[PDB]
């Protein structure tokens, strides 16, 4: 596929582009990105202890 | 007081001192055109006319915060 | 995409005003 | 290549010379001293700018007188 | 001539070695003539597909077929990845044919073998003709999937809904 | 041709581009350079706002039923943000074509079949340019406070002409 | 070979100290190859176009991350409990733990809460909903683009400006007193009347409707009729609820003082007052010097004819408009010196005075804000010494500057420089010498045998602003004076109530720790001026080395000869200051911390008592207050406060890597490296790999700047690590 | 609302390893 230095410039670059533009969406694995989950129970408390 | 009277005199009251007092320490492309006797151009008249008109605002505002105080 | 295809649409014009500028400036 | 520039207060003792450990110093004569010498810099290529010239110069506001410039393989003191 | 747009002038790498320096490279993405040999190739089989692709689907989008969407998720015989072993391996032997024909000898598209020219094609005002008919095509690949995307109808009843209001019915959603 | 009898400012004073009136009294007529560009641009200020005074007044004996500051946004054929890329294209398209060369209102786009005016006809286009963009500023300053509709101000100072005038509305 | 293309010498450099002047001098636009005068201006034009293309870009982004990632429209409501949200959180290092820990505010995902406080400044110009950011945010990006485009046209051929348009001192003075100084306070006093006024009252004054929207019930008629007390009339009232109409009142010019009543902010129409009145002067002050007209001033006879007799200041100003126009390094000198102090300027009465509607209630806000621009006036302040040392040096021509005040500065230089050095030494003594005493006098248990000097001439100040805590019925706490009686209707009374207030941070109560604490901040800027005042004078020359100015500014050393020249030049006159600020910027913040930590907690005797010694600084303000900072991550869990728990191991990291530049010097390190060398070029199957720039150790001026740095950066986040978490841990 | 799981390992990962590299290319080109 590839044999000169700039076809694997070309060919590193789209295999990051195949990478991170599928990580958004598919690829964020159930167990690696609590980011990528549903709102859980609570956190949204004040600062604590006075204002 | 008065809204007609006092920024028309204030404003002819400071186009005549430096008219007819400070003409000649104020003198210590061509666009300076004497044709009054020392120099009497619009670069000098809004010079003295915002003087005019700026003290006579302030005679103005300070005639009306309800009254002086001084 | 209303307001995107017409900033897009907008920056064709202003694309084509920086051909004008990349060539009138040297 | 650093710059050395020596001057007239030079007395001729020729102790920047034995004290250059890279002969970039040289004695030449010259009539303004009881020695008869004034030192010379031919070899400026060579100097790392170490500054043991000036260390040695006896005279009141150093008469040899070393600028860092710009630093080639040489100046930077390289093996490698 | 005029390129793309009046005034600008080509850049220096496109003196007319691919036929119609059209000015349109912004990004200087020609200068480099082991890519360029590339980028003529890439301008061509991403329209040598997309002719009969855009073509194929125009014929056949309210006729007797649903959605090329739909059209791969469709229940067929024998699941889809047993024929990828077919529709991926068999492709593969016709891109080993292609990969001495890539760098040795005869830049593709223009090969005119005897049964892939059995009538004989010829010389200019001919090879704009396939030039001009690839660049829309191309054109209409990126726009299918964003009629779809956008209005769920099908795509030669968007002809008649651009017709029914050309004002507010736009691309302009 | 002075402003004034009292002075003639510039080293283009004499040099002229058949629109002269001398008057410059803050320096922006001075760069032999750019003459070339300051009166193209001033011609240019003047047309566009030519074709604005046209109708501007011409929907006061015209239709009253289209408003003024509703105006740019009413019920048309395509919707109004809608139908701005139609003008990035065909408004661009003949203004290119303007600029090619800009060798002095050179025929490219606006070719004029004929009518050349090498006489005081350009001087006179120029005067009621350097009048129209005077009209535009009127249009939209004693408008723009809200008061006075498409035009009805000259239709009042008709009226009352020591009455109604700038020191005399004082409302909203 | 190619990569410094602006300095040859650094071009045939073989090794990669090539890569590091290649970045630190590119800036140096003085000393690159090839580069003239009418060279210099335009580069130096066009990179002010790429600092202003860049606030603008980063403002944008400020109104941008707002307005997705933040609750403005949901902090509009409740200002007070509602905690402000900065941009949400994307790390995917991340654990459940680390979500669902800083989810807070009422938000979706992971937050942070922003303490720069920008919702206060956008809550009260009349930002009210993210719609209303979006368009800022999209106005600012098209006008940093605008500023990106000007500073590529003005370096094109067509448009390059030339020599004189730069040393036109007289137009540019002209333009940006009365324009950019004048005209945009008219214009923001338009903002503010138009929009900022009524929108507090409850009213969306917007685009679509401000052509509609009388400001003024009676508008434009007292203008120009003369009554303009009458935009003085109905002002907001004390039962004044900000963002409604309750109470609302109709004047736009109000000229009260003080706070208002629910915010503990000024008042808008004050501002609004303030913002019109300095636009009069300004552009009134825009019309005095002489550019084109044949009125004004030339600043080529205010300078050289103030020459007192008798020979007080030697030929007087004379000679200076030259040195001042031709130099750079004077007139960037003096811009940082100004700036500078009007950055603290700024931090020093946005605490007292908070101008922002519901600030001095967020704590954290205030925090941040005071130390921000206190640092960033530290820096500034240090930089307006050290371009005043880069004058003497490559501008100063003492042949122009025969007797004048600038060469009578270097002719007494050491009288400046020992007393100076007196000031420092006898603060230094007297300061540390009573917080010991105190020090010892608690160790022993009694604290009665203290020296506790009452801040006597700082309490007579205060009342004579109106502080009758102390009882010196001087001027304003005097009720039968000429100032009080003065002004009964006209500032007072708003101002008067404020001050007497004692839960505001509007002239604090103080005691004998702030005496001690004032001096030690003379202490920290006699001394910091001792070393850069020094760094300027003796930049061209002492007796250890009368040829300094031959070196340049930037040097290393004069060799070990004539006893050793460690940090001689002015660069290493300067950097030693640096130590110095950031010690004065930290005793300034520590004592502005603590003093509003014990007035917000309400213990305002627990600084009182501990302020007094030097223990007291420790075990009670950063031994107690670091509890819940360092506990932001523990083996039991972790809360919103482990990245500031973090962040400030983080600092200490940096820190204490600052140290190792600093102990260790440069030839220790290339023998080190000499050794790495050996290994690589003798290693098998690493003798494939070879480099390009040979690696020799880091030169003795970049070990001060890489090992300054790095004190610096790791002494900014322990600091504002520590501020952050124990202000919002508590609150 | 996928940008902040998409724009992140583009700037973090990706257009830094783009500047990583051509700001290093560019060091070490011999001057012609
Ligand atoms: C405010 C931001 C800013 C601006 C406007 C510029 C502006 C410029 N830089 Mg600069 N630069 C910056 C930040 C900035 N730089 C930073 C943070 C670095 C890293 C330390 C550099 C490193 C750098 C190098 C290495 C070079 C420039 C060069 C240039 C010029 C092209 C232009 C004057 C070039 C230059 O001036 O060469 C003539 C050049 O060679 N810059
Ligand atoms: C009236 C016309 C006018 C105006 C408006 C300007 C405006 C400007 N010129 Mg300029 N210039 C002019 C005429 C004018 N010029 C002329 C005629 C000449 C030739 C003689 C020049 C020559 C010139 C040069 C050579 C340079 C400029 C620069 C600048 C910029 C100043 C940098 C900046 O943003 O700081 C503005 C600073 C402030 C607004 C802050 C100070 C204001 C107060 C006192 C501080 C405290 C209040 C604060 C605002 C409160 C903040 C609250 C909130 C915003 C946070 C600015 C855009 C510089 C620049 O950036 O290049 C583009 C520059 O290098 N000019
Ligand atoms: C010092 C001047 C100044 C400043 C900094 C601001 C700042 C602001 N105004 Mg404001 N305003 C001002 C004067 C000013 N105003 C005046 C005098 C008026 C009276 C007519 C208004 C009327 C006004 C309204 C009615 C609104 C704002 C709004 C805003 C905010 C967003 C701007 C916006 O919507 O962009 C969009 C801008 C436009 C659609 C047109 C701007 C007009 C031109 C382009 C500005 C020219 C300036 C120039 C480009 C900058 C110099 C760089 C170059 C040389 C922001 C807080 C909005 C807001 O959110 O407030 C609640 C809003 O609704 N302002
Ligand atoms: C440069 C800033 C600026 C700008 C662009 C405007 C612009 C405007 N003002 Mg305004 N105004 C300003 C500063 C400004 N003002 C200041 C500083 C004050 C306080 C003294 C006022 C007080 C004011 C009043 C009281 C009124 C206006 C009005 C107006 C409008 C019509 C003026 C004819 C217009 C939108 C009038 C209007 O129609 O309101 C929209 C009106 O009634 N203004
Ligand atoms: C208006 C602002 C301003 C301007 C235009 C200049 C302009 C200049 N200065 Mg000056 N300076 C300023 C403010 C300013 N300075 C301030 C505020 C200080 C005090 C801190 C100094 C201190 C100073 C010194 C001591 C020297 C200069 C020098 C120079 C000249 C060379 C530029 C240079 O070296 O850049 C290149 C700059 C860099 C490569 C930046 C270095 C790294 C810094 C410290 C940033 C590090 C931040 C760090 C990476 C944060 C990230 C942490 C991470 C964990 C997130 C140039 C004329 C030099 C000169 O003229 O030589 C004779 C010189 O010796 N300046
Ligand atoms: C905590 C650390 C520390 C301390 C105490 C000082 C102290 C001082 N520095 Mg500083 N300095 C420091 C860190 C420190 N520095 C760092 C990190 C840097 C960056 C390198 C600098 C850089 C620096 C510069 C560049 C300059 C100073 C100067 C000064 C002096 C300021 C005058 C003064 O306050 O005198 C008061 C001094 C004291 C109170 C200390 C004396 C302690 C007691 C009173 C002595 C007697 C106690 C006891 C009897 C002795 C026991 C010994 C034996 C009998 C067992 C003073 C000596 C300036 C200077 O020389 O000004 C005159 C100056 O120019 N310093
Ligand atoms: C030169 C040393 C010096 C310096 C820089 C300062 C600096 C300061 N003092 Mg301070 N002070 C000093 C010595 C000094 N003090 C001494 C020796 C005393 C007597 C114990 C005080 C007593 C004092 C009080 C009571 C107060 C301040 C305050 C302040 C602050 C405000 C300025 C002010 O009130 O002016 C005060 C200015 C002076 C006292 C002038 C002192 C200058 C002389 C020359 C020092 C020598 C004094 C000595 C008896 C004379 C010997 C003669 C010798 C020169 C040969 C400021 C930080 C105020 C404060 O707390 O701010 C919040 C405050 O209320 N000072
Ligand atoms: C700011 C940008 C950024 C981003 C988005 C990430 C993202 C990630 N890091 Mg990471 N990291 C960064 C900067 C960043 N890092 C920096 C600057 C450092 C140095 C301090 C580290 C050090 C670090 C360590 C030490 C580790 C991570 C790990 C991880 C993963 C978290 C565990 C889960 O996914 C787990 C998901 C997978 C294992 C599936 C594989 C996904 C990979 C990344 C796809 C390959 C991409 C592509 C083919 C090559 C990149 C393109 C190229 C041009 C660079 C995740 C992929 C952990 C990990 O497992 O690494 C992957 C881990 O051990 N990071
Ligand atoms: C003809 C003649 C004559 C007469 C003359 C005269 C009478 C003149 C006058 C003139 C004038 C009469 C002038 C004026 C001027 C003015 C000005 C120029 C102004 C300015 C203004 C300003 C600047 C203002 C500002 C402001 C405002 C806006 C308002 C408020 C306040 C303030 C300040 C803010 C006689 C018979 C003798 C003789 C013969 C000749
Ligand atoms: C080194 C040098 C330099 C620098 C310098 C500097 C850096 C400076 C700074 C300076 C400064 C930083 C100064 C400051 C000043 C200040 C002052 C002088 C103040 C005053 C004050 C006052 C006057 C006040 C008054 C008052 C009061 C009492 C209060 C109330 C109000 C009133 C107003 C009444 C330069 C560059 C030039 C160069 C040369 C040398
Ligand atoms: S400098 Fe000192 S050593 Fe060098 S020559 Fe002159 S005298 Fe001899
Ligand atoms: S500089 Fe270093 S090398 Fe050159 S002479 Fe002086 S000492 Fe010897
Ligand atoms: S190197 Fe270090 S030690 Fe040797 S002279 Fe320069 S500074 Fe003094």
């Amino acid at each position: 596929i590839i044999s000169r230095r700039e076809s694997l410039r070309a060919l590193v670059a789209l295999s990051g582009i195949a990478a991170i533009v599928t990580y958004g969406l598919k690829g964020a694995k159930d167990a690696d990105l609590p980011i990528t989950k549903g709102p859980q129970t609570t956190g949204e408390n004040g600062k604590g202890g006075s204002v | 007081l008065d809204p007609q009277i006092v920024i028309s005199g204030s404003t002819a009251a400071f186009l005549a001192i430096g008219r007819f007092v400070f003409l000649g320490y104020q003198r210590r492309s061509t666009i300076f055109a004497t044709n009054d006797p020392a120099g009497f151009n619009i670069i000098d008249v809004a010079g003295w006319g915002a003087l005019g008109h700026a003290v006579g605002f302030a005679v103005l505002a300070i005639n009306s915060l309800q009254g002086a105080n001084l | 995409a209303a307001a995107a295809a017409a900033a897009a649409a907008a920056a064709a014009a202003a694309a084509a005003a920086a051909a004008a500028a990349a060539a009138a400036a040297a | 290549a650093h710059i050395v520039k020596i001057y007239d207060t030079c007395i001729g003792c020729t102790q920047c010379v034995r004290a250059c450990p890279l002969d970039v110093l040289e004695m030449v004569p010259w009539d303004g001293c009881k020695a008869s010498q004034m030192a010379s810099a031919p070899r400026t290529e060579d100097c790392v700018g170490c500054k043991r010239c000036e260390t040695a110069c006896p005279t009141d506001f150093l008469s040899v007188r070393v600028y860092l410039g710009s630093e080639s393989t040489r100046s930077m003191g390289l093996s490698y | 001539r005029p390129m793309w747009y009046p005034g600008a002038t080509a850049p220096a790498h496109l003196d007319g070695s691919m036929l119609g320096d059209y000015g349109f490279d912004p990004l200087r993405l020609g200068v480099n003539k082991d890519n360029l040999k590339w980028f003529r190739e890439a301008e061509l089989t991403n329209g040598r597909w997309a002719m009969a692709a855009v073509v194929g689907i125009l014929f056949t989008d309210a006729v007797g077929l649903p959605k090329f969407w739909t059209a791969g998720a469709e229940k067929y015989a024998l699941d889809n990845q047993t024929l990828a072993l077919i529709e991926v391996a068999v492709f593969a032997v016709l891109e080993g044919k292609r990969y001495e024909i890539y760098k040795k000898t005869g830049e593709t598209g223009f090969l005119s073998f005897a049964p892939f020219d059995p009538m004989g094609m010829k010389s200019e005002e001919m090879k704009l003709k396939e030039l001009k008919n690839g660049r829309l095509a191309m054109l209409a690949f990126l726009g299918f999937c964003s009629q779809a995307a956008v209005y769920g109808k099908g795509p030669i009843e968007t002809l008649q809904l651009h017709l029914a209001d050309p004002g507010h019915n736009n691309i302009y959603t | 041709p002075t402003w004034l009898p009292g002075l003639n400012p510039p080293a283009h004073l004499k040099g002229a581009l058949a629109g002269d009136n001398g008057f410059d009294p803050l320096g922006l007529g001075q760069d032999e350079g750019r003459l070339k560009w300051y009166a193209e641009a001033e011609k240019t200020n003047g047309r566009w706002a030519m074709m604005a005074v046209a109708g501007i007044l011409g929907q006061e004996l015209l239709g009253v039923t289209p408003a003024w500051w509703e105006a740019g946004a009413k019920e048309y054929d395509i919707p109004a943000q809608a139908l701005t890329p139609i003008e990035f294209i065909v408004m661009g398209f003949l203004e290119i074509k303007r600029y090619q060369g800009f060798k002095q209102t050179g025929t490219s786009g606006f070719i004029n079949s004929a009518g050349m005016n090498s006489p005081s006809m350009a001087t006179k286009e120029v005067k009621n340019g350097r009048l129209a963009m005077v009209a535009f500023i009127g249009f939209c300053v004693q408008a723009l406070a809200t008061r006075t509709q498409p035009i009805e101000g000259l239709t009042a100072h008709l009226a009352d002409p020591f009455g109604k005038n700038i020191t005399y509305y004082l409302t909203h | 070979k190619l990569f410094p293309k602006f300095s040859q010498g650094l071009a045939q450099d073989p090794t990669t100290r090539r890569i590091w002047y290649g970045l630190a001098m590119a800036h140096d636009f003085e000393s690159h190859d090839g580069m003239t005068e009418e060279n210099l201006y335009q580069k130096i034009f066009a990179s002010h176009f790429g600092q202003l293309s860049i606030i603008f870009l980063w403002t944008s982004g400020n109104l941008f991350h707002v307005a997705w990632q933040g609750n403005f429209e949901q902090w509009v409501t409740d200002p007070v409990h509602i905690r402000p949200i900065a941009h949400a959180i994307w790390d995917p290092h991340f654990g459940q733990p680390a979500v669902e820990a800083f989810t807070r505010g009422g938000a979706s995902g992971p937050v942070n809460i922003s303490t720069s406080g920008v919702y206060q400044w956008w809550y009260t110009i009349g930002m009210r909903t993210n719609q209303d950011l979006y368009v800022g945010s999209v106005f600012l990006a098209l006008v940093s683009a605008i500023f990106l485009f000007a500073g590529w046209l003005h370096l094109q051929p067509n448009f390059q400006p030339s020599l004189s348009w730069f040393k036109d001192a007289e137009s540019r003075l002209n333009h940006h007193l009365s324009g950019l100084f004048g005209v945009s306070s008219l214009a923001w006093t338009g903002h503010l009347v138009h929009v900022a006024i009524p929108e507090s009252r409850g009213q969306h004054v917007g685009w679509d409707n401000f052509l509609s929207v009388l400001p003024h019930p009676q508008g434009l008629t007292p203008f120009f009729t003369g009554n303009w007390a009458a935009y003085a009339q109905s002002p907001d009232t004390a039962s004044h609820v900000f963002g409604t109409a309750q109470g609302s009142g109709q004047a736009i010019l109000t000229f009260l003082g003080g706070f208002h009543p629910q915010t503990q902010s000024l008042w808008l129409t004050d501002m609004a007052h303030h913002h019109l009145a300095i636009a009069v002067i300004f552009i009134v002050a825009g019309h005095m010097y002489r550019t084109n007209f044949g009125i004004g001033h030339r600043m080529q006879a205010i300078l050289e004819a103030h020459t007192p007799p008798s020979g007080s200041l030697g030929a007087g100003h004379k000679g200076l408009f030259d040195t001042v126009n031709n130099s750079l390094h004077f007139q960037l000198g003096l811009a940082l010196a100004s700036v500078g102090t009007i950055t603290s300027l700024v931090a020093q009465h946005m605490y007292s005075l908070p101008p922002y509607a519901f600030q001095a209630i967020d704590f954290t806000t205030q925090a941040a804000l005071y130390t921000h621009h206190q640092y960033i006036a530290g820096f500034i302040m240090c930089g307006a010494f050290a371009h005043g040392a880069i004058f003497f040096i490559r501008d100063y021509d003492p042949e122009q500057n025969k007797g004048n005040v600038l060469a009578r500065m270097l002719d007494h230089k050491e009288a400046l420089i020992s007393h100076l050095s007196w000031v420092s030494l006898f603060l230094g003594f007297h300061t540390l010498g009573l917080y010991v005493h105190n020090d010892v006098m608690q160790a022993f248990g009694t604290p009665e045998k203290q020296i506790l000097i009452e801040p006597v001439f700082a309490q007579w100040i205060q009342a004579a602003h109106g502080k009758a805590l102390y009882g010196f019925d001087f001027l304003l706490s005097s009720k039968t004076s000429a100032a009080f009686a003065n002004g009964q209707s006209l500032w007072l009374p708003g101002w008067l109530d404020a001050i007497n207030n004692n839960q505001n941070s509007l002239f604090l109560t103080i005691g004998p720790g702030d005496f001690l604490v004032h001096h030690a901040i003379a202490l920290g800027l006699h001394t910091t001026t001792l070393i850069l005042v020094k760094g300027a004078l003796d930049a061209r020359g002492s007796k250890l080395m009368p040829d300094k100015k031959d070196f340049g500014y930037s040097f290393p050393c004069d060799g070990p000869g004539r006893g050793g020249t460690c940090d001689i030049s002015a660069y290493d006159a300067f950097y030693l200051a640096v130590f110095w600020m950031l010690n004065t910027i930290g005793w300034v913040t520590f004592y502005w911390h603590w003093k509003h930590l014990t007035l917000w907690q309400g213990n305002v005797a627990q600084f009182d008592e501990s302020s007094t010694y030097l223990m007291g600084w420790l075990r009670d303000y950063l031994w107690l207050n670091s509890s819940q900072l360092i506990n932001g991550y523990n083996p039991f869990g972790m809360n919103s406060l482990s990245v500031w728990a973090w962040t400030f191991l983080f600092g200490h990291l940096i820190y204490a890597t600052g140290f190792m530049f600093l102990i260790s010097w440069r030839g220790y390190w290339q023998e080190l490296i000499e050794t790495l060398v050996w290994a690589h070029e003798k290693t098998p199957l690493a003798n494939l790999v070879y480099w390009k720039d040979k690696p020799v150790a880091l030169s003795i001026v970049q070990a001060r700047l890489v090992g300054l740095a790095h004190f610096s950066v790791g002494y900014i986040f322990t600091y504002a690590a520590f501020l952050i978490a124990s202000t919002s841990g508590r609150f | 609302s996928w940008a902040p799981s998409v724009f992140v390992p583009l700037t973090g990962l990706v257009l830094p390893a783009i500047a990583m590299a051509t700001l290093f290319v560019y060091i070490e080109k011999e001057a012609p």
